């Protein structure tokens, strides 16, 4: 079945970080898919789909997702990309990117509109303490949840706006990104093809809801992998995964990027991040 | 370590009225009287369910929420009825119809605001707040509807405090209402996603216990309630007393809830012998185990023998040796290994208090978390789906503001709950 | 020279009360003396309040009685992180004020209950900070290991695997007492089906009296705390020795008071009197401290040990030539005015580290593994500032304790 594609990204040492200690390269590289952990001790193996070196900037990393984002509209199903890693490891860099070096998010809308009767709606919200907030429009708390008669959950009262221009799409999401500048960030765009419907969700990961969601995710991937490899799903336990259920339980490509620091001091953190994504 | 009782609905009120009759005697507190307690041990932790205002009038911390004046007006016009402060009375002269939607979306929704105010005044009282206990029935408007909506808000205002709930599930054999299963299915949905502790009480099992374990010929409501009231005291109040091995909501839940789902428990009494005749006084220790661990004696309709055990909470209360207790408990888990779970070496969580319930010498509150509760929820799903298919009294729900998906949500949720328990049963 | 004591947890407070009672009783110190040298910490007021209301109420100071008005919680995580962290400050403060007040201390006597809330969590963080602020001292903890089959808490194992993982590299000598084995001892060597916690605790409080108390009292072969950590643990690992008492006879039924050394010393080697379900099924001895107290002759001692040393049935580890630390005290044992203890004029407090602990640990590690496989009550720990990391890392740690106790013995 469609197993989440795991991509590992290592960011370059920060000015102060590198100056503190030249620990970069703590993780050893063997094959494009696997990473070996050797920290001055502990020895482990991290098996992923693919990995990019610490020298690789966002430019090289976004291109892989580019091919995956543009193809989703052709897929006709939902698509979600999750960015996991330690704070300051490059999550935000990978998602929105800097002004000079754009991330996976800006390029996606650029390519989507480039190919663009196609209709595209935009939604950008953040979840804090199990509560949803609309990042898109600044006036504003609970949000509500809608469920279809069949039992399919959908986000209700979410501000959805159509985008006529390419920059407009990025700018609209940027408004929400400005607000949040701790929590989970999720950007959802619905593509109508005339009807073939796709959903692109850019998720930036990060209270009882955080520790629970992380564990429930690990429980679901374990239960799922078991069902897929050999002859109960924890989705109900957590609302976060439940709302995304259509994408996960349904046929859809799940891309997950794990960004982390090559620092030796961050090794303890690194193992945890890579563990959430995949093992050996 | 304080808590605030909530008696939503007619049933919940009746139950509370009897519960407060008991608890008061278990603390030597008269209606307008003060601490007349025969001992001095029933004063060290009174605060938990009372409030110091005057100095002789220890007002119990409970809330009466119902849309039927008559009901609440019979609770306050009785015996211990004049112990509740007027501010605690949250009545709604609206339509007390036996409809979930009517007590959750229209009539119940308006009174919510008058409840939230009180629940906060009671929470920000003094000392430390432990949680909120709710008493109600899944066969009424204010009970299944209003009672479940109130808690939904509580668990959002205080996500730290635990929530103990005593629900009088619709008895299988005979339903006390026609829409009963409808109101039940809808309430259980929100309940299983809010409360952190739920004790299922069954009207048919209650009757039974009062007919086979108690030579009582005429088991009236007061009687039935009195039986339950003795359990909730062993649960709550008991843990608020000294002992060699004391426990508390937290200790209990942290050992009773294996999965975030909430899990439903079943109350059981130990010394359940008829007054005159039966008074053998045979309550050394194994006799309690014999009782509590038997099918008959379980306040729920389902029998433990129809499902594995997940958790066991034996809260003893009486001067006894931890050797005669722990030993017995173990022996049972070794003799009935068949239904006692495999992934858990010791499901039983031993608790031993010191002071017993005033007139009794030896007692023990039983709390079982078996997968046998499946033979109860399944019933509900069956009853519901059977009438839902034809949308029986759907007009009474939809007409009061409802959604067609509301039923699917509830049904699915509760049906999944049945499944979940089975996933661990085997 | 001195040694403060930190009694934490519900059980730890009850066991402390019993031990402290016996203590003053054999020192001629009634309720109103002088000032003790220990502290009591728990997250439930009622637990500490029992001592603040019961006997010896005014024998303590409100400064050495710390309590957390909040909730106790039967889970490690909460007691360690959430609540426990908040209270550590005040607690540490006391263990630093009393340490300064005294004159040249030797260490801190820890008293906790492996499978509890405050007994697991609190202690873990407490000793963590202690081993750093007072690393230049002795760290002896007296733990009450969860009964092999007679468990109390349902999560029990979880609370013990997490406490050992953080204390193994922070403790010097961790004395362990098996609750289940105490029931059996009172059943066979006392004959009574009414042994309440206060009775069980009195047994331990007797052994502990000979541990700390007696040791501080001069004799023919004084034994310091330093001597212990040196002769009891051959490796940095906080190895767990066993507690054993010789005069464990009833003061009603059996009547054999006059029990010569040869008999009382041998009565310690039998599994039916070791206060631990760690029967010498294969566990080889590697170090034993025979603490005698009362009317004992050095020559008689140096004969009982000799015959045993040539008994072979007590098979010692290969790398262990002579592992018998002889401690001869003057002060005889002290029986409670109305307990159930015979009252002999000499006692043999045997403590030792044997590969036997590998058994107990196995059965407890098994418990952890079994339950952990299905996560069970893990969410109660996770939602309290915890995760799979510390859990899995505690599984791996204990694993190296199974290998440790296996590598330190079993082979030449
Ligand atoms: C002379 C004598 O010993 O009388 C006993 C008695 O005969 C028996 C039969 C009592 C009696 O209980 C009942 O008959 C009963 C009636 C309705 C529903 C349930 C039970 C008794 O009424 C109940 C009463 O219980 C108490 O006093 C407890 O403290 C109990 N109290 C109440 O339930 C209560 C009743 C009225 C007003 C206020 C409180 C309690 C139990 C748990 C937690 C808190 C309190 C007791 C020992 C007796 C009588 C008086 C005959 C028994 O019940 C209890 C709960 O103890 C029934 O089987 C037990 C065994 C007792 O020996
Ligand atoms: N010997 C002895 N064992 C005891 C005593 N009290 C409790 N225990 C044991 O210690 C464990 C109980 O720990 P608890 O009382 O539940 O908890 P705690 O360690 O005090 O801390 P919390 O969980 O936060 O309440 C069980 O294994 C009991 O058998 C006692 O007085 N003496
Ligand atoms: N044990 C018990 N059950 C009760 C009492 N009163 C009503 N019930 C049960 O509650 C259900 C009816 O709901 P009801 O309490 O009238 O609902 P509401 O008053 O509209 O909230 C039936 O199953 C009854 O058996 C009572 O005093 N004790
Ligand atoms: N691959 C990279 N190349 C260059 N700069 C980077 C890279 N990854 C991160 N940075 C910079 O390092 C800092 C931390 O990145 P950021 O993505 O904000 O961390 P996080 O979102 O993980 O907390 C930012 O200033 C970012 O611009
Ligand atoms: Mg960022
Ligand atoms: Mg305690």
């Amino acid at each position: 079945s469609e197993k989440v594609k795991v991509y590992l990204r290592i960011r370059p040492f920060l000015t102060s970080e590198l100056d503190r200690q030249e620990d970069q390269g703590c993780v050893c590289i063997e094959n494009t898919e696997t990473l070996v952990l050797q920290a001055p001790q502990a020895t482990h193996k991290f098996t992923f789909s693919q990995i990019f070196g610490p020298e690789v900037g966002q430019v090289a990393f976004f291109n892989l997702t580019m091919k995956e984002m543009v193809k989703d509209v052709l897929k006709g199903q939902n698509w979600l990309i999750y960015t996991y890693g330690v704070t300051n490891s490059g999550k935000t860099y990978t998602i929105q990117g800097t002004s000079k070096d754009a991330g996976i998010l800006p390029q996606s809308l650029a390519l989507i509109f480039n190919s663009l009767r196609f209709s595209v709606w935009i939604s950008f919200f953040e979840i804090y303490n199990e509560l949803l907030y609309d990042l898109l429009e600044p006036p504003s708390q609970t949000l509500r949840l809608c469920e279809d008669q069949n039992g399919n959950p959908y986000v209700k009262d979410l501000n959805w706006i159509h985008v006529r221009d390419v920059e407009e799409a990025w700018k609209l999401l940027k408004v929400g990104r400005k607000n949040q500048s701790r929590s989970h960030s999720i950007f959802s765009i619905r593509i109508l093809h005339l009807p073939k419907i796709s959903e692109l969700s850019l998720c930036d990961l990060a209270a009882g809801n955080i520790n629970t969601s992380l564990h429930t995710l690990g429980r679901c991937i374990a239960a799922l992998r078991q069902n897929q490899q050999n002859r109960l799903i924890p989705f109900r336990d957590s609302k976060l995964t439940r709302v995304f259920q259509g994408f996960f339980t349904g046929r859809g490509r799940s891309c997950m990027i794990v960004n982390v620091n090559p620092c030796a001091s961050t090794y303890d953190e690194t193992l945890h991040a890579a563990k959430f994504s995949a093992l050996a | 370590r304080e808590i605030v009782h909530i008696q939503a609905g007619q049933c919940g009120n009746q139950i509370g009225a009897k519960f407060w009759e008991v608890i008061s005697d278990e603390h030597g507190i008269d209606p307008t009287g003060s601490y007349h307690g025969d001992s001095d041990l029933q004063l060290e932790r009174i605060n938990v369910y009372y409030n110091e205002a005057a100095g002789n009038k220890y007002v119990p911390r409970a809330i009466l929420v119902d849309l039927e004046p008559g009901t609440m007006d019979s609770v306050r016009s009785g015996p211990f009825g004049q112990i509740f402060r007027p501010d605690n009375f949250v009545f709604g002269q609206s339509g007390a119809g036996n409809n979930w939607a009517k007590g959750h979306y229209t009539e119940g929704a308006e009174l919510v605001d008058s409840v939230l105010d009180v629940v906060r005044k009671e929470s920000e009282s003094c000392d430390c707040l432990q949680g909120f206990q709710l008493t109600h029935s899944l066969g009424g408007g204010t009970g299944s509807g209003m009672g479940t909506l109130l808690i939904s808000k509580i668990r959002e205002e205080y996500p730290d405090r635990i929530m103990n709930t005593f629900s009088v599930v619709p008895s299988p054999k005979v339903s006390d209402t026609v829409v009963e299963p409808y109101n039940a299915t809808l309430s259980v949905h929100q309940l299983v996603e809010n409360t952190d502790e739920t004790y299922c009480i069954d009207n048919e099992a209650l009757y039974d216990i009062c007919f086979r374990t108690l030579k009582l010929t005429t088991p009236t409501y007061g009687d039935l309630n009195h039986l339950v009231s003795a359990t909730m005291s062993g649960v709550t109040t008991c843990l608020r007393f000294p002992g060699q091995l004391n426990a508390d909501l937290r200790k209990l839940a942290v050992n009773m809830v294996p999965f975030p789902r909430l899990h439903f428990f079943m109350p059981g009494f130990a010394p359940l012998t008829s007054r005159g005749s039966q008074q053998y006084r045979a309550l050394t220790v194994p006799e309690l185990t014999q009782q509590m661990f038997d099918a008959k004696n379980m306040m729920a309709a389902c029998d433990p023998r129809h499902g594995r055990y997940l958790t066991v909470a034996a809260v003893f209360r009486g001067r006894m040796s931890m050797k005669e207790v722990d030993e017995q408990m173990l022996n049972v888990q070794n003799k009935n290994s068949s239904y006692f779970v495999e992934w858990i070496p010791n499901n039983v969580k031993t608790a031993v208090c010191d002071i017993p319930p005033r007139g009794l010498k030896m007692s023990a509150t039983f709390i079982g978390n078996s997968t046998a509760i499946q033979e109860l929820f399944k019933r509900i799903s069956e009853q519901f789906t059977a009438m839902f298919r034809r949308k029986a009294f759907l007009h009474w729900y939809t007409g009061e503001g409802m959604d067609e998906m509301e039923f699917t949500e509830a049904e699915s949720n509760m049906n999944d709950l049945v499944s979940e328990y089975q996933q661990y049963q085997d | 020279r001195e040694c403060i004591s930190i009694h934490v947890g519900q059980a730890g407070v009850q066991i402390g009360n019993a031990c402290w009672e016996l203590y003053c009783l054999e020192h001629g110190i009634q309720p109103d003396g002088h000032v003790p040298r220990a502290v009591f910490v728990d997250l439930e007021p009622t637990v500490i309040d029992e001592v603040r209301t019961g006997t010896y109420r005014q024998l303590f100071h409100p400064e050495q009685l710390i309590t957390g008005k909040e909730d106790a919680a039967n889970n490690y995580a909460r007691g360690h992180y959430t609540i426990g962290k908040e209270i550590i400050d005040l607690v540490l403060d006391r263990i630093r004020k009393l340490a300064d007040q005294c004159t040249g201390l030797q260490g801190f006597s820890v008293f906790h209950s492996f499978g509890g809330g405050t007994g697991s969590g609190f202690t873990s963080l407490l000793m963590e900070r202690l081993s750093v602020d007072y690393g230049k001292k002795s760290k002896l903890e007296f733990s009450i290991y969860p009964a092999p089959q007679v468990s109390t808490a349902v999560v029990e194992p979880y609370n013990s695997i997490l406490t050992t993982h953080t204390t193994l590299e922070h403790s010097d000598c961790a004395f362990m007492v098996d609750n289940e084995a105490i029931y059996d001892i009172c059943r066979r060597n006392l004959d009574i089906e009414r042994p309440t916690y206060t009775n069980l605790n009195r047994l331990i409080g007797q052994i502990v009296s000979s541990i700390t108390a007696s040791l501080r009292f001069d004799g023919a072969l004084n034994v310091d705390l330093t001597e212990f950590q040196t002769n009891l643990v051959p490796y940095p690992r906080g190895h767990f020795p066993l507690a054993t008492y010789a005069p464990v006879i009833s003061a009603e039924k059996a009547y054999h008071e006059q029990l010569s050394v040869a008999e009382i010393t041998n009565a310690c080697f039998e599994p039916a009197n070791q206060m631990v379900k760690c029967d010498p099924r294969h566990g080889k001895y590697m170090a034993c401290c025979l603490l005698y107290r009362g009317d004992v002759v050095p020559k008689d001692v140096n004969a009982a040990i000799a015959t045993i040393k040539t008994k072979r049935t007590i098979q010692f580890v290969d790398w262990c030539p002579t592992g018998f630390k002889v401690g001869i005290n003057y002060e005889p044992p002290t029986v409670v005015p109305g307990g159930d203890l015979a009252k002999v004029q000499r006692a043999v407090c045997m403590l030792s580290n044997t590969t036997a602990i590998a058994e107990a640990w196995a059965r407890l590690d098994h418990k952890f593994d079994l339950m952990y496989a299905k996560r069970a009550f893990v969410h109660w720990y996770v939602g309290e500032g915890m995760e799979e990391g510390e859990f899995s890392e505690a599984r791996e740690d204990m694993a190296a304790l199974e290998k440790d106790y296996e590598e330190v013995g079993v082979d030449s």
